[PDB]
């Protein structure tokens, strides 16, 4: 065998319906509402025709702006939602600094990679020794360090 | 009329996708928090206490991010200034960041509303209390530290001493409908 | 404690329709209605 | 005058045509009058 | 697969599909009852410590 890395994926998810309306702020839907209420009462005033037609065409033009704007906001979410990129390798950790990681502290993993002398990997050892208060040792230790905190793991 | 229809659809789709793309420019841009940002950026100055224990520590540090940050500092003395107020005006004038004592930053931020803290603590330094060598009163101080930080009086004293879109932007046109409809009858 | 970094805040606020009509040129923005009104006056010509 | 000597030695509408692309078709109802 | 790697590094037009299938261990042939086998294992673990 060897040693690999474990972590959780995609904390938080969203099914229907909340994942659909979401780029549009809720009071603006109510502005669509009161706009429709402005639309829906003109005909009884008419009972009390290019005149309303130019108003309807400007409404037409306006709601084109409305739909174009919202669809713009949708596709603007989608593309960055596909511009997303996760990481996998240890070289990712060799470049980054933010994410915590560790092995069986004072174990055969820890002392073995203390004796492992790839400059990248003993540099990672120097990293792990460099933040000593982050170190846990046992199994449930790493489980609680991972389930709660941003912490990769180096285990049998 | 049909080719006018066609044409104006091209028009509106064109500006639609135009401001759509600019909206993606808005959403695609990132702010800065880590020093990994600083390791990959070049254009911004950054520094600490010149000939300070910070600076000696960056000589002594062993992470290649901070090693080449230290190498930037070693190569460029222009960002590397000594006094506090020197760096304060270097921040207020120039594109310069300042790695320093975070409690001092806490006191500074209470005294200016034009600032923003970056990140968290890089590292760990324990400012401690010392005794003449070989003293049990050291341990009395230690147990008092335990009980009083257990009571968090240091927190009370610390607060006591340190303190001092178009989402929202189209609604003109939303309101425009009534001032349209006032002059249609007479 | 440990070492940390201060910075200043870049900021500015102006939400408006001027900030909405922006990726198209304002000269071309009135040229929208310039090119439009030829259509409506051709309507008024051939209608009468 | 180091630097004055240094000067002494050193110195020495994207979419506009589309509208007329539309306006090419303006003669259409002209000959329909008979 | 190491020959596959030699192929891929030498030829810039290859897409590797997946990884290992199994365990196959190439060893250097000793005779039956070779007196050097413990020294070979010790030197192998030494060189693996040496990288």
């Amino acid at each position: 065998l060897g040693v690999s890395i474990l972590y959780r994926k995609p904390n938080g998810t969203n099914p229907s319906v909340f994942s659909f309306l979401n780029p549009l702020s809720p009071d603006i839907w109510m502005y669509v509402l009161l706009a429709y209420l402005g639309v829906s009462v003109v005909l009884f005033v008419i009972a009390r025709a290019l005149s309303t037609r130019i108003i309807g065409g400007i409404w037409w033009f306006f709601t084109l702006i409305i739909i174009s704007s919202y669809t713009a906001n949708l596709a603007a979410f989608l593309t960055v939602e596909r511009m997303e990129s996760p990481i996998d390798s240890a070289d990712d950790l060799a470049k980054q600094t933010k994410i915590e990681y560790g092995a069986v502290k004072d174990g055969a993993t820890m002392t073995f990679f203390k004796k492992s002398k790839i400059s990248t990997f003993e540099k990672m050892w120097a990293f792990m020794s460099s933040k000593p208060s982050a170190l846990v040792k046992n199994n449930e230790e790493g489980i609680q360090r991972t389930l709660t905190a941003d912490y990769a793991l180096l285990m049998e | 009329g049909g080719i006018w229809w066609f044409f104006t659809l091209i028009i509106i789709s064109s500006y639609t996708a135009n401001l759509a793309a600019f909206l993606t420019v808005e959403r695609m841009e990132s702010p800065i928090d880590s020093a990994d940002d600083l390791a990959k950026q070049t254009k911004i100055e950054y520094g600490a206490v010149k000939d300070g224990a910070t600076m000696t520590f960056f000589k002594k540090s062993k992470i290649s991010t901070f090693e080449k940050m230290w190498a930037f500092m070693s190569s460029k003395p222009s960002a590397l200034v000594k006094n506090n107020e020197e760096g304060i005006q270097r921040t207020l004038t120039a594109d310069y960041a300042l790695l320093m004592e975070s409690t001092t930053i806490e006191y500074i931020t209470q005294r200016n509303c034009n600032l923003t803290q970056i990140g968290g603590l890089i590292d760990s330094k324990g400012y401690g209390i010392g005794t003449p060598m070989g003293s049990p009163y050291r341990d009395k101080i230690t147990i008092a530290i335990l009980q009083l930080q257990e009571e968090d009086k240091l927190h009370i004293m610390k607060e006591k001493w340190w303190r001092g879109q178009k989402i929202g932007g189209i609604f003109i046109v939303l309101a425009a409908g009534l001032v349209l409809s006032v002059l249609v009858a007479v």
